[PDB]
């Protein structure tokens, strides 16, 4: 529901800094 | 996936870098 | 180039609000 | 690139949406 | 309004962009 | 309540996006 | 550029902040 | 208006409050 | 604590203040 | 825990807004 | 500066994922 | 600071580290 969903917001930015250059695909 | 992992409960710096490429 | 990254940080954002459960590429 | 496209002028939805999925 | 509609179920962009001016 | 707070960040944001040059309220 | 474009984006965010239950006047035009 | 006003030098807390309702 | 004061109910930014350097 | 670590990245958004020059400790 | 501004708002967040319960230390 | 060495050229995660506690 939408807990999930902003939690999710802050998942893919917290991705987008960890993976740096190799990056990641969301979904 | 992610979501389901790491909403229900908090992800590490390296459990987050497992869905990395 | 420090521009660049804070751009693709806000992309990132923007794509997961728009693609919904299709995901995305970055 | 995305970064070519959407960095250096504004994408709309519409142009984001290219990049899913 | 837009917290019953969007917060406690996930609104699209179309939904969301109801409520623009 | 705290997590109405968060969402209303969110929806702050998406609304952002969304609405372009027309803006938005958010009351 | 897109300064101003990502700028707004914490511009907005901001406004949420300061301005409380009282909500925020936005239309950028 | 707001953004070129915001976004092309820092509003100070009392700047921002200008935009309140 | 901030977290005790401010993540169940909302603090203002003027409760906030309080935990600034 | 997910709920308070999404509430405390909001939280260092918002001190980093209100306490400006004078920065702040989140710990 | 406008730049400086957002770059710390990024940089303070990335510090709150990265540094876990240890927290971060930051004054400008 | 941080904000000097890390607003120009990226930090990266361990960079970042740095400023922890
Ligand atoms: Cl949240
Ligand atoms: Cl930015
Ligand atoms: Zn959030
Ligand atoms: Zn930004």
């Amino acid at each position: 529901f939408v807990n999930q969903h902003l939690c999710g917001s802050h998942l893919v930015e917290a991705l987008y800094l960890v993976c740096g250059e190799r990056g990641f695909f969301y979904t | 996936g992610i979501v389901e992992q790491c909403c229900t409960s908090i992800c590490s710096l390296y459990q987050l870098e497992n869905y990395c490429n």
